Parts: C-alpha cells; sequence; structure tokens
C-alpha cells in the first residue's frame, strides 16, 4: 500500500494539483541456505522457538530471527516446550542448555 | 455490419493463466516473502506454523495437528469444485 516492501515511513511533497509521496521502504537482501527443523527433541520433550527459526549451519543449531540472520545459542529463554517428542514430524536432536544449572546458585 | 466491432484484449487467456499459475508457485514455495523482495524458500508446514503464528494461535498447535489438518483442506478444496458444478 505504502510503497513495494516492508514499510517504514513517508513524506509528502506538494505539486500543482496533487501530492507526491516519498515512500521509505526496507527492502532484504543476500539470501543464504541452511538447514532446518521445526522442533529440537531435549530430554524427551520437544522444544519450539518463541520468535524465530531452528536454523543449522550444517553441524550446530540456531535461533535466529526471522528477517536478518543473527544466530544464538538454543536456550530455555528463547524457547517453549509442549509434549513428548515422538509426535511431531522432522523433530531433531540437541542440548538446550538452562543458564540457571551454569551458575549453580 | 453496421459500424460496430469488438476488439480483442491484449493478454490472451493462456498469458493470463501464466500469470495466475506464477503467483501460486511462488505463494506456496516462499510465502509472503516474494511481494518484498527475493523469493526466500521455506517448507510449507513452516509457513503454515507462522500463519498461525499470525492469528494469535501457537504453532505447537499445528505441528500437532498436521495430518488432521491436511485432510481437512483436501475435503475443503475437494468440495469447491462440486459446489461450483452444481451451483446454477
Ligand atoms: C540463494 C542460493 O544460493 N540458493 C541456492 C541456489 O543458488 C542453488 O542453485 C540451489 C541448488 O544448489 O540451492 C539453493
Ligand atoms: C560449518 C560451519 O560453519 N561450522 C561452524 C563452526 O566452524 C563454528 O566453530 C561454530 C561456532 O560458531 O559454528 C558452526
Ligand atoms: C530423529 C532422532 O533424533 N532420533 C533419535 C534416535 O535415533 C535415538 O535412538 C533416540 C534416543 O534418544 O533419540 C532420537
Amino acid at each position: 500500500f505504502c510503497g513495494k516492501g516492508y514499510h517504514l515511513m513517508s513524506f509528502p511533497q506538494s505539486a500543482p494539483h496533487g501530492v507526491v509521496f516519498l515512500h521509505v521502504t526496507y527492502v532484504p537482501a543476500q539470501e543464504k541456505n541452511f538447514t532446518t527443523a521445526p522442533a529440537i527433541c531435549h530430554d524427551g520433550k520437544a522444544h519450539f522457538p518463541r520468535e524465530g527459526v531452528f536454523v543449522s549451519n550444517g553441524t550446530h543449531w540456531f535461533v535466529t530471527q526471522r528477517n536478518f540472520y543473527e544466530p544464538q545459542i538454543i536456550t530455555t529463554d528463547n524457547t517453549f516446550v509442549s509434549g513428548n517428542c515422538d509426535v511431531v514430524i522432522g523433530i531433531v536432536n540437541n542440548t538446550v542448555y538452562d543458564p540457571l544449572q551454569p551458575e549453580l546458585d | 455490419f453496421n459500424g460496430l466491432t469488438v476488439l480483442p484484449p491484449l493478454l490472451t487467456d493462456e498469458m493470463i493463466a501464466q500469470y495466475t499459475s506464477a503467483l501460486l508457485a511462488g505463494t506456496i514455495t516462499s510465502g509472503w516473502t516474494f511481494g518484498a523482495g527475493p523469493a526466500l524458500q521455506i517448507p510449507f508446514p513452516m509457513q503454515m506454523a507462522y500463519r498461525f503464528n499470525g492469528i494469535g494461535v501457537t504453532q505447537n498447535v499445528l505441528y500437532e495437528n498436521q495430518k488432521l489438518i491436511a485432510n481437512q483442506f483436501n475435503s475443503a478444496i475437494g468440495k469447491i469444485q462440486d459446489s461450483l458444478s452444481s451451483t446454477p
């Protein structure tokens, strides 16, 4: 509606009999391939991402926001659990660290 | 005649069907992204999980009912054609 791409803002400019809108849009570029899975199985329960996608770069699994590559280590803060891990199709296995354990308070 | 003529359209029916097929393939393999820039491929179940999340239902609901959901979608698409043919 307000230009091609994800809209940021727009500035109006007068014209003799109309308006001229200068839409400022954000457009992605420089994409890259990745391997993914819908859920991670750890301790027998399935984990899903709160926001983002489980993306693997060949040997390690990470979580990343959808529109810009920013991989993070999979932890209990950015994933949530639901039931045992045998109903989901495409589930994978990996260590899901819990930050309270290393502190050992 | 008496001076009245119908001119043909510029895009023939075949070419319009080709444009439509382009839109379908794009939406099936890349979701919304092909409309905002470079088309990025994404598995179709994950795309529908995105959209489920979009209406405020957590995605675990889709991965746990993938089979049932796929059957309902197939049945609905199947009844559409019968309805169009029987409807006068």
